[PDB]
């Protein structure tokens, strides 16, 4: 018994390609489209909630996840792989940062730690790479707002705006026409909804769309008062009702 | 064919070829015989040399004062398995002041050989053993196969052309089982038994190996001029 | 063990180290050299627990020599002293700590300057114009506070050192059988045979 | 832990991973050792497809294991650093416990033992390196030259070469080296070494390294000009 | 293909061919059975007499676990001993921690999980045995049969080996003809009849019969081998029925 | 093509071993169904005992994981029990560590996470099972959460699993289209059980005796399975209407 | 067992080459070019970003050029994720040396240890090698300015000017042509940018597809300064040499 | 590929069998046992004339009363010798006595099968172990990578073995003098060797109760070579 | 605090002649001021004509004799039934004792 697979399952082919990483990106291509847009005073990350059955309660399945009060994640590719990556990501923001410095990590560094975890699934013994591309949006005092893409390889790139998954090629082109460096958060949400409609086929409402923002501090979502320096999470998930309000003035 | 790479693989008809291939090494081995009465148990072994300049590979090993065995196949594997038996016999003596029952000795060997047939990286033991002993329930003879199968018998033989001696003992069963209180006669029967497995070669003085254990006889081995009596 | 002294002057570091090895009511040796050469321009003296001293000294010596052979280069006295401090600082929380007190006298060839470091078993490092370990300090520090000048010649240093040995031979309870004096300068390490 | 037996016997009785490790040696740059009456000289080829090199900082081909022994090699460069490091650590450990520096034979026996260990350990491949180890035993003036190879075998040589085209230079040394009369001086020994490399090298410019070890830790590396003088002198005697 | 070359690999069907191959090893083995009764269980097995040289009564195949459970198996005999050795370790640790002797369903899952574990990795081989086992606990009698896959169920009657179908047919008749229940002493006899009837599928070599039982009234809830007068009585009953 | 033997990606980004483990799911040829009432969550599953020698009381694919959580399995019984023992242990540890009973959805997530690991780690095969967890959560109320060999999991209004799952699924979809609500608007669990059997009968097109079925019922503070006579009592009630 | 699926990453070809190292180098040859040039008064690092998208955030980005300590930096060609693993090891190693000896780590010592780690992945453990080639640019008071390169084999060498990644063959020829020893930093900056411009697989070299850095003694007296160029500074230096 | 400890269909271990082929490529080593002593001789076989032949070390001391010769992958023998020496000395430390030659040989053979998936492969070298003890007198043992050892009155191993062994079958008798054995080893080595035998490419050694194990000088063996050539010409 | 040692009293005596040797010991076994046994033998025949006594703390005495007896057994198994000479027995017993140098067998040993 015991894990006898102590050797790499991802190895270089004569042409130079890393087969499993390529194939993982192929899985990400098949995945449902998700996107991220960076405004001046916030970031929006969105995706379609592909329901597996109408008897399923798609609210119980969250594609957009809070990592820290100021960082949120969304993905394209394999759900289960994403879910465990979120668990691991949330923990590493504590163990390797909060438990040391008494504050939450800046986006680029949390992103860096997730990319490490995904890199190791590319080199370590007896594991396949993760079959997901992440879009991580967040805020921190000294870098402001930022948006990152983490690929199966472990590579991460900062974006003004981008999409990943099914209809990413068309969505990116759409985002290039509409993005400028003066976009306000509400203008970014409006473009996010427009861009998503192109890649969504069936119902397009607040129950089939999942969308969150990194913006102002939300003191009402803090759960307590009395500490002036603690002002609340900048990560917020838009409600099904809040989406439909914006779909009328679309 | 495609299913003989290792012991951990079953063939489509439910065979373990590595275990069968281990069994084959025994078949190439030099013939050894085992038989018993109600008072004594006797091993007889034909020893094999490399050429006329070499010694004759010893086939019989003592385990305790009341137990021992003979081997046919890979001799280093017999050394491992005997050494294990020596410890097991020894443990029983030191901890319980008890002589290890020849039956338990069989069960222990079975379970040691078995583990090497179910795991990756290992191989089956490539040797067959004939264990004789005298314990609280009298004289015994066991046959060990590296498949794990241990079998208690009145008489038997393993090795090349063992079928001759095994047939002979099957015919002689009613005679030799009642050779009680007579060591030299029980040996004679075993020496005649092994003579049914000889081809072109006959039993010489540095060729024949005999062991005996019983009621008033510690497990002792006879080589050289001490077996001349029986040729 | 017992008495180890060090004086840094204008152009050199001079180390004096007692020659006695006493165990119980017997002086077993009166010519013991309580020093190791770590590199061509670095010397370390040592005093403390029996066995521990020479074992630590030679362990350090092997490491510095290994470094030398790897990089084809001599570590600075500052660098060596920091390596030695860290080893002792590790040691003090071990299951059995090295009970060794060292002085390191070196000549930095890049700086063309003598340097003297005092490090105790805890790993307490200090650069000093003059140094002492054990009870010796109680007589020599005040003496050197008075007579020492920073611009002294090697010869003046040796006369200043004679004054220290003399005081110790007058007021110290034990016979330490004199000292072995060694000089560290631009030309390396050499021993004064008549002291 | 990674356990795979990578070095195993083939039906004909060869250990292919050891034998392929020899091919890596055969690909490496030529190295030659020649011992005189009172010295050993290590010569090394340096390939010239690499211009724009910085020769101050680039790893030298001949390494000092201690102040009295040197090691040159042929094969995988990265591999050789692991052997050199271990050798240098053993050198200091020997001085510590025996209170005497290593003999050249001992240091070589250690290096070869390491190499051999990598031929029947699980989860490792053999070293793609053969070494020339040269020097003088403590308080001894007799020159010592040894050679090791991936299998783990080592032996003493009056003169030996390893690397690419080593068979050509070995040929040269086999007819140009007299066992009855080894190169009586440093100059003679360096020249015979430089000559043997010139059979294989190309230009005697920045292609040849020469290191001279003499008794009592007397090791020095020759500069370009010093070596170039040997190159110049040899060619003028050749036109005859 | 090549799906059958490695344990724990799913075929496109969703099958583990290596287990199915282990089942072939079981089908090759001698016949063993288990009959559940009023207040207990009865086990019996066919012992092929390969040669005259085998000592009768002296190559015992039925095994006890703890003091209240009995185990018998068909296939690779060593593999069965391994499973019992574990069974004993499991039972001992249960009795150590919880004091009470291990209940049969609890004991059944211990063996089940252990055997199931040998279908999870490619570095182990599945067990080459089907094992019939059971006993009496605080909730009465239980009989089980466990297969190489790790699958096991509770049984009224159970059979495995070369004569499993013959034996199964014979078991089903008993279940139909005795809805109220079979007595322990009756079941011992029936076991002897069935082993003799299942021997038809292995009739080259003649055989030796071995029977054991656990009964709340007859053996006081403890596992005991059927020997002497009771055994010869059961043999005779069986002999009468084949003629 | 060793990419089909272990859980690494194929050129098209697929995991065949995970896919084949899904096919192992239907190897038992049993269909299961879960629905929710106001106060309860009812799960039912077919019970096929082919062999006359089997003890029918020991043939079960419904498990009591904790006092509050029940789990029905679709797939081979060895893998099914493997899952059930781990679930029990996980639910027991959660309670000891965190001071309160493990929720159905959290246990589901945890088991799904374990399943995910087998899809990423090579030495461990996936279990050829689909696990349906049921309870009446003290916070979320009646709950159905379901796990598969891919490591996927999601909550349900109702659900079905097995070879003829699509027929049952649409049958349930069509009912909830009609009723316009997320659950069975019924007071007693007895009638929710009756609804479950009624709608299984219609979708499968078969009639059931008391021994053709298996029923688990989760209520507040306990999950229990029904006896043959409890089911028979329920079958009589359906027939008399 | 699992033997079946073992690639055997750390074995020799019949020709005495390491398959995986060779294939990793083949992978690196498709990564964006990076150039290092050593002048007498400093070092230039120049690297081409891999085909950029217009919506990439260019200023808060780092892909090619990383800082190991205040005196040493690296240019990266290959898998970035692999490179960061190694960069973090290198960064910790530098600090260890400083904590031990109270002196900044000599460049070669750092380069050797990082190269040694790579070597290990080619000899034992059964893991794939790091698909990375580094250009090390740094300063210490022993050798002054130094360029090095290491590759997946764990072999490292010292250079006056060197390129890694794509089109090294053409790039090296060009560097060999116009490099001379008495060169200054500003001349080297030009040579670097000119070479990339001629070897690039893009249509035209622009500020958004480059990373740039210098290591000068151009601070104030006997001390070294690392300058990782901002986007606008690359835009200006590209105009100053008349490429755009 | 396939497991390192795999059986062939003929019941033999592949890797052990293949290592026996490696030994057949080795240089010839011959041992003859007499009542006056055991002689061990080997062919040095220098790969090139520049190689200093006296650095070729294929005859080795294990203890004062035990010596050893080798053939095959000789680099594999170093750890076997290291073990043998430690086994010998250790036994003297534990029991204040010399260790029996057979006990030594059994100890070395215990390493042999300690390979698999312990070391990665069997040894690729065969050993001739020659010694003396008070119980069984002068002994010669052939130790194989199989883990098997046979006692021999005489034995050749290596490339020239089957031819040399056939010669040893004719020449050996129970009354050979030490001198007779010395000459016989030289004679048979000369026969199977490629290059012409002399004091530089062949080596002799012996173990006697009185003087223990001794490797002969090149001067001593040269005279035995000369004595041999003169004796063959003398009839 | 638990004291792992005790004193079982008694005394032993060994004398050697030209072709013989005697090893004597009283048979009394005690703890404190009580008698445990009037006849408890502590002189033993260990095979190969070696007699041995380990006197002091009987539990350590018995443990040592038990180990040495077992040593004699294995000596035979490992060295072709060779007789263990008294000088070799002595050297073996030294290692048996010194092996517990930092938790000693509390006995005077005579063979």
């Amino acid at each position: 018994m015991t894990d006898r697979y102590s050797f790499s399952l991802t190895t270089f082919s004569p042409s130079g390609k890393l087969g499993q990483i390529d194939y993982a990106l192929t899985a990400v291509k098949q995945g449902v489209t998700s996107l991220g847009i960076k405004a001046t005073n916030g970031v929006v990350i969105a995706t379609e909630k592909k329901s597996s059955s109408p008897l399923a309660m798609s609210e119980t399945l969250s594609k957009v996840s809070l990592l820290t009060p100021d960082i949120g994640a969304v993905y394209s590719g394999m759900g289960p792989d994403y879910r465990v990556l979120v668990d691991k990501s949330r923990k590493v923001a504590h163990t390797s940062y909060k438990r040391i410095y008494g504050e939450y990590p800046p986006t680029k560094l949390l992103v860096s730690e997730v990319a490490k975890i995904m890199q190791e699934a590319t080199q370590s013994g007896g594991v396949r790479p993760f079959g997901v591309s992440l879009l991580i949006a967040g805020h921190d005092e000294f870098n402001g707002f930022s948006l990152y893409q983490v690929d199966p390889s472990g590579s991460y790139f900062p974006w003004k705006a981008t999409a990943i998954g099914k209809g990413s090629v068309a969505a990116k082109t759409f985002l290039e026409k509409r993005w400028n460096d003066e976009l306000e958060l509400e203008d970014a949400i409006h473009i996010a909804l427009l861009t998503l409609k192109e890649s969504v086929e069936g119902e397009f409402n607040g129950d089939t769309i999942e969308l969150a923002i990194i913006g102002d501090e939300n003191p009402d979502l803090l759960g307590y008062t009395g500490i002036p320096t603690d002002k609340g999470p900048r990560f917020r998930k838009l409600t099904s009702q809040e989406i439909n309000d914006r779909l009328e003035a679309l | 064919n495609n299913y003989d790479g290792d012991t951990v693989t079953f063939s489509p008809t439910g065979r373990l070829f590595q275990v069968e291939y281990a069994l084959e090494a025994i078949k190439q081995g030099s013939v050894t015989v085992g038989l018993r009465s109600n008072t004594h148990a006797v091993l007889v072994a034909l020893k094999r040399n490399a050429d006329e300049l070499s010694s004759y590979q010893k086939k019989i090993i003592k385990c305790d004062e009341h137990m021992g065995l003979s081997l046919a196949g890979l001799a280093p594997d017999a050394r491992v398995l005997s050494n294990y038996l020596r410890q097991q016999c020894n443990y029983s003596s030191l901890v319980f002041n008890r002589k290890l029952a020849v039956e338990r000795a069989g069960h222990l060997l079975c379970d040691k050989a078995q583990k090497n047939t179910q795991s990756y990286g290992g191989r089956p033991y490539g040797v067959g053993l004939l264990i004789i002993g005298y314990d609280k329930s009298g004289a015994h003879l066991l046959e060990f196969q590296p498949s794990g199968n241990v079998t208690e018998l009145y008489g038997t033989a393993i090795g090349a052309r063992s079928q001759g001696a095994k047939t002979y003992l099957e015919r002689t069963l009613d005679t030799f089982i009642k050779i009680d209180g007579n060591p030299d006669e029980l040996i004679k029967a075993g020496v005649e038994a092994i003579s049914q497995s000889l081809r072109d070669e006959s039993l010489t003085v540095d060729n024949l190996s005999i062991a005996i254990v019983g009621k008033d006889t510690p497990f002792t081995i006879y080589d050289g001029e001490a077996v001349a009596k029986y040729i | 063990m017992d008495i180890i002294l060090g004086i840094r002057v204008q152009d050199s570091v001079i180390l004096a180290s007692s020659k006695a090895v006493t165990r119980g009511i017997s002086v077993l040796k009166d010519s013991d050299d309580k020093t190791r050469q770590l590199s061509p321009h670095t010397l370390m003296s040592f005093a403390g627990e029996a066995g521990d001293t020479v074992q630590f000294a030679e362990y350090i010596q092997a490491n510095i020599q290994l470094y030398s052979i790897r990089e084809d280069y001599e570590l600075s006295p500052q660098a060596v002293s920091s390596f030695v401090r860290q080893e002792l600082a590790k040691s003090i929380r071990s299951r059995r700590p090295y009970q060794v007190n060292v002085l390191i006298g070196g000549y930095d060839k890049k700086k063309n300057k003598p340097e003297l470091y005092q490090i105790d078993y805890l790993g307490t490092k200090v650069e000093l114009p003059y140094g002492a370990h054990g009870y010796s300090g109680f007589y020599t520090f005040s003496l050197l506070d008075h007579h020492y000048r920073p611009d002294m010649t090697t010869e003046e240093g040796l006369d200043l050192l004679k004054l220290c040995v003399q005081e110790l031979e007058k007021r110290m309870p034990m016979d330490f059988k004199g000292v072995i004096v060694k000089i560290v300068d631009k030309d390396g390490i050499r021993q004064v045979d008549d002291f | 832990g990674y356990d795979r037996a990578l070095s195993i016997f083939s039906p004909d009785g060869h250990i292919f991973q050891v034998e392929y490790a020899l091919e890596a040696v055969k690909r490496g740059t030529c190295a030659v050792g020649v011992k005189g009456k009172n010295c050993v000289v290590l010569g090394c080829e340096r390939r010239s497809t690499l211009k724009l090199q910085d020769t101050r900082i680039t790893p030298s081909k001949v390494s000092k294991i201690d102040s009295h022994v040197v090691l040159s090699f042929s094969g995988l460069n990265a591999d050789s650093r692991i052997l050199i490091e271990k050798a240098r650590v053993e050198a200091q450990s020997h001085r510590l416990t025996l209170e005497d520096p290593v003999t050249v034979e001992y240091l070589t026996r250690y290096v070869a033992g390491v190499q051999q260990r990598y031929t029947q350990s699980g989860g490792v491949r053999p070293f793609g390196v053969s070494t020339l180890i040269a020097g003088f035993d403590p308080r001894d003036d007799e020159p010592k030259l040894y050679q090791t190879e991936p299998s783990g075998i080592y032996s003493s040589w009056s003169a030996q070469t390893i690397g690419r085209n080593s068979k050509t230079v070995r040929e040269f040394l086999e007819k140009n080296y007299d066992r009855k009369e080894p190169p009586a001086t440093v100059e003679e020994c360096v020249k015979l070494t430089v000559r043997s490399l010139l059979e294989v090298v190309q230009t005697g410019a920045k292609n040849i390294e020469i290191t001279v070890v003499k008794p009592d830790s007397d090791i020095v590396a020759l500069s370009s000009e010093e070596i170039n003088q040997y190159v110049t002198q040899i060619e003028q005697e050749k036109q005859e | 293909t090549g799906y059958d070359l490695s344990n724990s690999v799913f075929s496109p069907d969703g099958r583990n061919f290596q287990v199915e191959y282990a089942v072939k090893a079981v089908e090759n083995g001698t016949t063993s059975i288990g009959i559940k009764c009023n207040d207990g269980v009865v086990f019996a097995v066919e012992k092929l007499i390969t040669s005259k040289l085998l000592v009768p009564q002296k190559n015992v195949k039925i095994q006890v676990v703890d003091r209240h459970i009995g185990c018998v198996y068909s296939g690779l005999i060593p593999d069965g001993r391994h499973l019992v050795n574990r069974g004993r370790e499991e039972a001992a640790s249960f009795k150590k921690l919880y004091k009470t002797p291990i209940p049969i369903p609890a004991f059944a899952d211990r063996l089940g999980q252990y055997v199931q574990a040998h279908t999870l990795y490619n570095s182990v081989r599945p067990f080459g045995v089907s094992t019939i086992f059971g006993g009496v606990d605080k909730n009465g009698a239980h009989l089980y049969m466990l297969e190489p896959s790790g699958s096991y169920w509770g049984y009224k009657g159970a059979a495995t080996g070369k004569g499993r179908q013959s034996a199964k047919a014979e078991l089903e008749k008993l279940v139909d003809h005795h809805p109220e229940g079979l007595s322990a002493r009756e079941a011992v006899k029936q076991a002897a009849k069935i082993i003799y009837l299942a021997h038809e599928d292995n009739k080259e070599k003649d055989f030796e019969l071995e029977i054991s039982w656990c009964s709340l009234s007859e053996t006081n809830g403890l596992h005991k081998f059927v020997k002497g007068d009771l055994l010869q009585e059961a043999i005779d009953f069986a002999q009468k029925e084949i003629n | 093509g060793y990419d089909r033997h272990i859980t690494i990606f194929s050129p098209e980004g697929r995991l065949y071993q995970v896919e084949y483990a899904f096919k192992a799911t239907n190897q038992t040829n049993i269909n299961s169904l879960a629905v929710r009432g106001k106060d309860c969550t009812v799960v039912i599953s077919q019970k096929k005992v082919p062999d006359k020698l089997l003890d029918p009381t020991t043939v079960s694919y419904i498990f009591c994981i904790s006092r509050t959580i029940g789990m029905v399995v679709n797939g081979p019984i060895p893998d099914a029990r493997n899952a059930a023992l781990r679930a029990k242990a996980e639910a027991a540890e959660f309670r000891y560590k965190y001071g309160y009973d493990m929720p159905c959805d959290v246990l589901a997530k945890r088991m799904a996470n374990l399943s995910q690991i087998y899809t990423q780690r090579a030495y461990m095969r996936p279990l050829g099972v689909i696990l349906t967890f049921v309870s009446v959560d003290e916070e979320l109320g009646p709950s159905i959460y379901k796990t598969d060999p891919a490591g996927y999991y999601v909550g349900y209004k109702a659900t079905a699993t097995g070879p003829k799952q699509q027929e049952i699924t649409t049958n349930l979809e069509n009912h909830f289209k009609k009723s316009k609500i997320d659950h069975i608007n019924e007071e007693s669990w007895e009638k929710v059980v009756e609804f479950a059997i009624t709608h299984m009968i219609d979708a499968l097109g078969t009639e059931f005796s008391k021994n053709d079925l298996e029923v688990g019922v989760a209520t507040k503070d306990k999950f229990f399975t029904l006896s043959a006579e409890n089911i028979e009592e329920r079958l009589v009630a359906i027939a008399e209407q | 067992g699992s033997r079946r699926y073992d690639s055997r990453t750390t074995i020799f070809s019949p020709e005495g080459r390491l398959y995986q190292v060779e294939y990793a180098l083949e992978s690196i040859s498709h990564a964006g070019t990076a150039i290092g040039i050593m002048a007498s008064d400093g070092i230039v690092l120049a690297a081409e970003r891999k085909v950029t998208s217009t919506l990439l955030e260019q200023d808060t980005s780092t892909e090619k050029l990383y800082k190991l300590n205040d005196k040493i930096a690296v240019a990266v060609a290959g898998l970035t994720a692999d490179a960061e693993i190694l960069i973090n090891t290198a960064r910790i190693h530098a600090q260890n040396y400083l904590k031990t000896y109270n002196e900044d780590i000599p460049v070669e010592i750092l380069v050797r240890r990082l190269s040694d780690i790579k070597q290990g992945y080619t000899q034992h453990g059964g893991l794939r090698p790091f698909g990375v080639s580094f250009i090390y640019a740094g300063y210490d008071d022993r050798y002054g300015y130094q360029l090095y390169t290491s590759n997946p084999s764990g072999n490292y060498t010292g250079w006056k000017a060197i390129s890694v990644g794509a089109n090294t063959s053409a790039a090296q020829t060009l560097l060999q042509m116009d490099y001379k020893d008495d060169m200054k930093v500003d001349d080297a900056i030009e040579l670097a940018l000119k070479t990339l411009s001629k070897t690039t697989d893009s249509s035209a070299l622009t500020y958004d597809r480059l990373e740039f850095a210098t290591i000068r003694k151009g601070a104030n007296d006997g001390e070294v300064y690392q300058k990782i160029f901002k986007p606008q500074e690359i835009k200006d230096i590209l105009v100053k040499t008349g490429i755009t | 590929d396939r497991g390192v400890s795999t059986f062939s269909p003929e019941g033999r271990l592949f890797q052990v069998e293949y290592s026996l082929e490696a030994i057949k490529l080795g240089s010839t080593a011959i041992g003859i046992a007499t009542k006056e002593g055991v002689v061990l001789g080997v062919e040095k076989r220098a790969t090139s004339p520049l190689l200093e032949s006296d650095s070729i070390e294929k005859i080795v001391e294990i203890d004062r009363h035990i010596g050893c010769a080798m053939s095959g992958l000789t680099a594999d023998a170093r750890s076997m010798i290291e073990h043998a020496r430690t086994a010998a000395v250790t036994h003297n430390l534990y029991y204040d006595e010399d260790i029996n030659v057979e006990s030594l040989t059994q100890s070395v053979c215990d390493l042999a099968l300690r390979f698999g998936e312990l070391m990665s492969r069997p040894f690729g070298v065969a050993l001739l172990i020659a010694g003396h003890d008070a119980d069984d007198g002068y002994q010669l043992f052939h130790a194989e990578p199989s883990g098997t050892f046979y006692r021999y009155n005489a034995k050749a191993i290596g490339s020239g073995s089957e031819g040399a062994q056939a010669e040893l079958l004719n020449e050996w008798h129970s009354s050979l003098t030490l001198k007779e054995a010395e000459l016989l080893v030289l004679k048979i080595l000369k026969q199977v060797m490629e290059e012409k035998l002399d004091e530089n490419n062949a080596q002799l050694s012996c173990i006697t109760k009185q003087d223990g194990f001794k490797i002969y000088d090149n001067e001593k063996t040269a005279e035995l070579i000369k004595e041999l050539k003169e004796k063959e010409a003398a009839e | 605090q638990f004291n792992p040692y005790g004193d079982n009293g008694g005394t032993i005596l060994g004398i050697a002649g030209e072709d013989f040797a005697v090893l004597a010991g009283d048979t009394r076994n005690i703890t404190d001021y009580s008698i445990n046994s009037r006849y408890e033998p502590k002189v033993f025949d260990c095979g190969d004509n070696i007699v041995m006594s380990a006197n002091g703390f009987a539990a350590d005495g018995d443990a040592l004799v038990k180990r040495f007896k077992n040593s004699v057994k294995w000596y035979h198994f490992d060295h072709n039934d060779k007789k263990l000479s008294i000088n070799s027995a002595a050297r073996n017993i030294q290692h048996l004792l010194y092996g517990k140098r930092f938790f000693p067998y509390y006995v005077h040993t005579i063979i």
